[PDB]
């Protein structure tokens, strides 16, 4: 999703 | 508890693999840091 | 969600400049949760990687001095010291430090994210969990931002902003  | 271990130096390598895509998108960032694509 | 900003005061914990794996204890052992950059005595990473938790080297404590949730950035040992700004149309490298992998530079020409404020570079590269905080550098070898806070496209693609503030 939006974050690593 | 969190630990830290050295990995590499901050150096530009000359014959680096090129990759990726250039998107042009409209987004909002809300206060909690969440990015959302304008719909 | 909640937001917060912290801005602080330097301590009376020495690290060589460079890129670091941020690891967390077991049992089972240590696991990479992210990446950070040490520059000029200050350790720079992304807020969501540590959430302000104490870092440890050797040794003794390293404690947060500045953080911003909206920016998704945090600095340990002093205020932010990475002052370089990405220019529209210049190519960058990501020094990607993935869990269990050798570091590797990846060159890319970022696109742009348009906000009401202004413009942020957009990096359409997809690294494994644990690699947030990897630095994005310019031709001069200077960090223009950190990787790991972004969006998913309508085609399922992952696209990180260049997370940067303005130093000092």
């Amino acid at each position: 999703l939006k974050r690593r | 508890d969190l630990t830290v271990e050295k990995a590499a130096d901050v150096t530009w390598e000359e014959e680096a693999e090129q990759t990726g895509v250039s998107h042009n998108l409209m987004i909002t960032v809300d206060d909690d840091g969440t990015m959302r694509i304008k719909d | 969600g909640g937001s917060g900003v912290l801005w602080d005061v330097p301590s009376p914990a020495e690290l060589e400049e460079g890129v670091y794996r941020i690891k967390q204890q077991g049992i089972f052992g240590k696991t990479q949760v992210g990446v950070g950059v040490q520059k000029e005595g200050v350790f720079h990473t992304m807020w969501h990687v540590t959430r302000g938790a104490v870092l440890t080297h050797n040794g003794k404590r390293l404690e947060p001095n500045w953080a911003s949730v909206k920016k998704d950035l945090i600095s340990y040992g002093g205020g932010w010291r990475l002052s370089a700004q990405w220019q529209k149309g210049e190519e960058v490298q990501v020094i990607a430090v993935e869990p269990g992998k050798n570091p590797k530079n990846f060159q890319t020409m970022p696109g742009t994210f348009q906000t009401t404020t202004g413009e942020i570079g957009a990096i359409a590269l997809d690294f494994k969990p644990g690699t947030s905080g990897s630095p994005i550098i310019n031709r001069e070898g200077k960090v223009v931002g950190l990787y790991g806070n972004g969006v998913v496209t309508k085609n399922g693609g992952y696209v990180s902003g260049i997370a940067q503030t303005n130093a000092e």
